[PDB]
């Protein structure tokens, strides 16, 4: 059956140890096993940071919210420290950036209800799995 | 080309060469402290160190020319 | 269970058991191999497996009656469920094996205080729920429509990865 | 402020030598007062010299300051007679050998390893009760370990060595395996111990009457009973010498082509059967003559002794032999002879 | 033992009854011949998948999909 | 295969001096880089390494060699280039190499020394999210034998990408110098103690010395292989010289892997 992930999180929980990295590895591995088996859709509805970005990247469709949502691996403070570049979190990881430049987003919704309408439209074309007959 | 260039923004903690020194390919030319790594930057070809444009302690920016060779 | 698996009937477990029955006659009767066959059949079956726990689910009873660890798909408990390695009276007797003067006045007091604490804190749904060994604790009236929703989800379940081979051996 | 690479390697070597005896002298003392060998010494005695590679020697129960390395089990891989095997061995010096979280995860990792490589697995079991400080974790991990037999049953040969009181939930994993070998007066296997039987049901029963090795062999829960651990190890080596490493591969071929002519030992068979139909005889006098040599390796001798189930070799290829034993109960097929033959 | 249409409130006259039923009968759209459709497994999706040589789905997906009738 | 005269005995019994040279290879200061070819050529037979695509994305080294005559694909972080950070180009290079090996049953060995992903806005705008996930997909899909040797750093998302255990690394071993953590201690202390660094800043204390003290305490507590070995994410912590023995054992045993992936026409790797 299709899997919808709604993603909104500051990456690994730093007080928990490497265990967070083990669970991230297992989540990615399951997205890879499911890749080409079931429709995987990722909604991004806040700042997804660090580990939270590769799971959407491995899913089939990524839907973002125009300026409420962001994705980035490395935060602005680290980019400033290493490279000197001042960048806002919106300019670094905004939905417009990932549409127009990175090519990672498939839709930029005007709001959360628009994002849900696009996810329902997407699902309306897809079968539930790679062997069921389509609607 | 005829430029050793800084591969990333970093702080010069060593310059391993003298103006007019002959250097072989793979020779160390500078050390830049960047990303918490004392990165070596090396001569990409046999040549002579000329126009050297670094000194110790300076922060230098990416793409800065370090020496001609 | 093996027959139902062969004819693809989904399996619903309705647990309420203290586990295997103790006794020398049951030991001599083969209870280890028979229980091992029950454990084998539950894991072998590929059909959708859904479990509802009512009241007691102790030890091997919890495990064998379609636990999540033995490949049950969805696990629900009524709020009366009691999931533990052993029931309160058995844990109390296992403690009273130490300083074992059961004629004493106070031991029969601390027994009941221990059983009260154990039935409040240990033999409950809540540790299994907070650890995720069971997927929901439900109001009892929800059960019929919950089972419909669950088995409709599981209608197409494919079990795997499994290595195809002549057969799986079982305790015999 | 930062230790050198030499200091870090020296710390590693000290930590590994500590992790070889996690209980320390306080638990070594009690083990050696009981005279039993350590969980690693058992593995080293079973496996080929120096072949053992240990996996998860530095595992610990997560977030617990009290935890000891290994979590109560030694797990890894090696060879027997140069052929790969997985092995695990309970270590009663750490938390009594009780099943913890990392105990479970280590043995599960080993079972998944042997299922992926396709090689036999030997489990040296001596104690694996619930961990008194966190028993519902032991409840979960008994089932998490039990499930992974799904990967092994009928794919790779499984062996259990019963070197202690296998009690409670500890019995339900061994009983899935293909061969149980128990050490007499040392290995025991039972669900509910004498004390709980006594105070729930009133009966009196000793450990031998309840679940001693000889009793469980006659009841057919144990496939072999031996007088020492070394005899158990050799019995495992012999047993594995008749088998492929997995469902797919071939067995070893041992001494093919011997004695291609009719021998005196063949001609002895013309008169081996007694003249009168009421007589009886030991079937082994036939079995020792009709196969390539006397290496008729019997399994479950004591269970249903009216039936012989054994490995033998024909032209060097192993075969399973099912034979009646007229010497016992006139060779009638009893309940246990039937289920023994079906299982074999 | 059939499930009949029911009118729960009021009584229509025979003319109103005829109009109600006539419009509902007209609304009874469909194939005009509902029967079990012709089976044609050519190029069914389950034949397109890659199965490992030992994959259990060769039993529980591929074979059952072909053999089910 | 080539037939090889494989020695007999334990790994520690069968060490060559060329193996013992690994025990002193890693510099004492974690800011000093080293050439990863010094490891690669010592674990491979005859030093013989066929490097693939050597001139591109030099922050990762990939190529073929043999271990006891069995071909292997090495993939290895290169501390001398961009401090070994993963970037777009190294990710695509390693993803294509790993998938080329897995097509042709060549097992892969990762030598891991990665501080994380390379910072920069141009990495985001060129799609490091989309294109780094290629190396995740390729490694998670690969069903040949996959062995991971961790040699100093393995941090954050790059720990997951460089063949973590739950990505299905069949054997993971770590040298004593390994450092496995969510992030560098400088950032971790700047997060987990941001409370106490407020209290100290309000008190006007030497917050710089307090950061240094907390960072030391964090580094000594958590930035080591042992927390991952305790979780069982590292199968063994080993003297560096054992590396060749552990690899050779793994690749001999995993010559056929009985592993499978759910039926599909093909996957949907990010492009
Ligand atoms: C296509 C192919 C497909 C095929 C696939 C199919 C395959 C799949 C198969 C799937 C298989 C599924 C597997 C599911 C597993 C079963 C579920 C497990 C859970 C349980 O079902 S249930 C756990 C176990 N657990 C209890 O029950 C506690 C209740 N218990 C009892 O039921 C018994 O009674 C007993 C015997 C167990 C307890 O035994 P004991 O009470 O432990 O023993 P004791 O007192 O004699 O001695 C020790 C104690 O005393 C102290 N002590 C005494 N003497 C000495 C001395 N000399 N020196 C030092 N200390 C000493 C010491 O401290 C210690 O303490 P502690 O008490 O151990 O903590
Ligand atoms: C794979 C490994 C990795 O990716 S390491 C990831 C490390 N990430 C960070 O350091 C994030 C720090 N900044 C952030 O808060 C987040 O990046 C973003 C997404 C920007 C959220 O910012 P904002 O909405 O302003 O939240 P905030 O800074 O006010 O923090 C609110 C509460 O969230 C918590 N939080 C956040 N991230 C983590 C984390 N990774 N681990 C643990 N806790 C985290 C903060 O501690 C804070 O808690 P509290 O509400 O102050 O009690
Ligand atoms: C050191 O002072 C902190 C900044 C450097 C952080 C390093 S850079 C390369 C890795 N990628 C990342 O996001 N953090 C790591």
């Amino acid at each position: 059956r299709p899997l919808i992930g709604i993603n909104d999180g500051a990456g690994a929980r730093i007080q928990e140890g490497v265990v967070s990295l083990g669970l991230y590895s297992r989540i990615f591995h399951n997205n890879i096993k499911a890749s080409g088996v079931i429709p995987q859709i990722s909604l991004i509805m806040g700042a997804a940071a660090g580990g939270h970005v590769y799971s959407p990247a491995l899913t089939d469709f990524v839907v973002m919210v125009d300026q409420t949502s962001q994705m980035f691996i490395t935060g602005p403070d680290v980019i400033k420290t290493v490279t000197g570049e001042d960048v806002t979190m919106e300019e670094l990881g905004g939905a417009h950036t990932h549409m127009a430049k990175s090519g990672t987003a498939h839709y930029v919704a005007s709001g959360e209800q628009d994002a849900f309408d696009y996810v329902r439209d997407l699902l309306s074309y897809l079968p539930p799995n790679n062997y069921a007959d389509p609607p | 080309g005829d430029a050793v260039t800084a591969p990333m923004q970093g702080t010069v903690v060593k310059v391993a060469v003298e103006e007019g020194q002959e250097v072989s390919a793979g020779d160390l030319v500078v050390v830049l402290e960047a990303m918490k790594m004392e990165n070596p930057v090396t001569a990409h070809k046999d040549g002579t160190i000329t126009g050297l444009a670094v000194e110790a302690g300076a922060a230098i920016t990416q793409g800065t020319v370090i020496a001609e060779i | 269970i093996r027959f139902c698996d062969s004819y693809n009937l989904p399996l619903v477990f309705v647990v309420d058991t203290p586990g295997a029955m103790p006794g020398v006659a049951e030991e001599k009767g083969g209870i280890i191999k028979r229980g091992g066959r029950f454990f084998n059949a539950i894991v072998e079956a590929d059909v959708p497996k859904v479990t509802v726990i009512i009241r007691k689910a102790y030890g091997g009873g919890y495990a064998v009656m379609g636990s999540k660890q033995l490949s049950a798909d969805l696990n629900f408990a009524w709020p009366t469920a009691r999931i533990a390695v052993i029931g309160a009276e058995g844990a109390a007797q296992l403690l009273v094996k130490r300083f074992p003067d059961p004629n004493a006045p106070e031991v029969q007091k601390i027994r009941d205080d221990f059983i009260e604490g154990y039935n409040l804190n240990m033999a409950t749904p809540w540790i299994a729920a907070e650890r995720g060994y069971i997927d929901a604790v439900i109001q009892p009236h929800e059960t019929r429509l919950l089972l419909r929703k669950s088995l409709r989800l599981l209608r197409d379940k494919q079990n795997g990865p499994k290595v195809q081979r002549k057969h799986g051996l079982l305790p015999l | 402020t930062n230790k050198t690479t030499a200091e870090l390697l020296a710390e590693l070597r000290e930590k590994l030598e500590l992790a070889k005896e996690p209980g320390g002298e306080k638990a070594v003392a009690k083990r050696e007062k009981k005279g039993i060998p350590s969980a690693r010494a058992r593995i080293n005695a079973l496996l080929d010299p120096g072949s053992f590679i240990e996996i998860g020697a530095l595992a610990k129960t997560p977030g617990d300051p009290n935890a000891l390395y290994g979590d109560g089990v030694v797990t890894g891989r090696g060879t027997i007679d140069g052929r790969p095997v997985g092995v695990f061995s309970h270590d009663q010096t750490v938390f009594q050998g009780s099943v913890g979280e990392m105990f479970g995860r280590k043995v599960a990792r080993l079972m998944e390893w042997v299922a992926m490589v396709g090689c036999p697995i030997i489990g040296i079991n001596d104690s694996a009760g619930a961990r008194i400080q966190d028993a519902v974790t032991s409840l979960a991990w008994y089932a998490e370990l039990g499930r992974r037999h799904e990967m092994l049953r009928g794919l790779v040969p499984e062996i259990s060595l019963i070197f202690g009181k296998c009690a409670g939930g500890a019995v339900y994993s061994p009983i899935q395996t293909d061969l149980l070998v128990a050490v007499r007066d040392q290995g025991y296997m039972f669900i509910t111990g004498p004390d709980v039987i006594k105070d729930v049901t009133g009966e009196d029963v000793t450990f031998d009457e309840l679940g001693g090795a000889d009793e469980q062999a006659k009841r057919g829960n144990i496939h072999k009973v031996v007088n020492s651990e070394a005899e158990a190890y050799q019995y495992v080596r012999d047993y594995l010498s008749f088998l492929p490493s997995n469902h797919f591969d071939n067995p070893p071929i041992v001494n093919p082509g011997m004695e291609p002519e009719i021998t005196p030992h063949d001609l002895e068979l013309d008169s081996i059967v007694p003249d009168a139909d009421n007589m009886a005889y030991d079937m082994h006098e036939i079995l020792l003559r009709i196969f390539d040599d006397g290496d008729v390796f019997e399994i479950a001798e004591q269970r249903g002794p009216a039936m012989i189930t054994a490995f033998a070799r024909v032209d060097g290829h192993p075969v399973g032999v099912i034979a009646n034993q007229p010497m016992v109960l006139s060779g009638a097929i009893d309940n246990e002879a039937s289920d023994k033959a079906a299982s074999f | 033992h059939e499930a009949h249409i029911k009118v729960l409130r009021g009584e229509p006259t025979p003319e109103e009854m005829a109009a109600l039923m006539a419009v509902l009968a007209s609304a009874g759209g469909g194939p005009a011949e509902p029967v079990k459709k012709e089976r044609n497994m050519w190029g069914h999706p389950v034949d397109k998948l890659r199965y490992s040589v030992f994959s259990w789905q060769r039993v529980t997906l591929l074979e059952r999909t072909h053999m089910r009738r | 295969l080539y037939p090889v005269a494989i020695p007999e005995g334990s790994i520690e019994e069968t060490l060559t001096d060329e193996d013992l040279e690994l025990d002193t290879l890693i510099p004492d200061s974690p800011n000093q880089p080293y050439d990863m070819h010094e490891v690669i050529t010592r674990i491979l037979d005859d030093d013989e390494f066929l490097e693939v695509q050597a001139g591109y994305a030099g922050n990762i080294v990939v190529g073929f060699g043999r271990v006891e005559g069995r071909p292997v694909g090495i993939v290895a972080n290169q501390p001398t280039q961009f401090a070994g950070c993963l970037d777009i180009n190294a990710s695509e290079k390693a993803a294509r190499f790993i998938r080329t090996c897995d097509c042709f049953n060549i097992p892969i060995v990762l030598l891991v020394d990665v501080p994380g992903f390379l910072p920069g806005t141009d990495q985001e705008y060129n799609g490091i999210i989309r294109r780094g996930a290629k190396l995740l997909y390729a490694y998670g899909e690969a069903t040949v034998a996959k062995v991971t040797v961790i040699t100093r750093k393995s941090y954050g998302g790059a720990y997951c990408v460089m063949g973590s255990k739950d990505m299905g690394a069949d054997v993971v071993v770590a040298w004593p110098t390994a450092q496995i953590a969510v992030m560098g201690a400088s950032g971790a202390v700047g997060f987990v103690y941001r409370q106490q660094l407020k209290e100290a800043a309000k008190n006007g204390e030497d917050v710089d010395a307090l950061r240094l003290e907390l960072q030391q305490t964090y580094e000594d507590t958590l930035v080591n292989p042992y927390i991952a070995a305790e979780r069982g994410y590292v199968d063994a912590v080993i003297p560096p010289s054992h590396t060749r023995g552990y690899v050779a054992n793994a690749l001999r045993l995993l010559e056929r892997k009985i592993v499978q992936m759910p039926p599909k026409k093909h996957g949907n790797i990010p492009l």
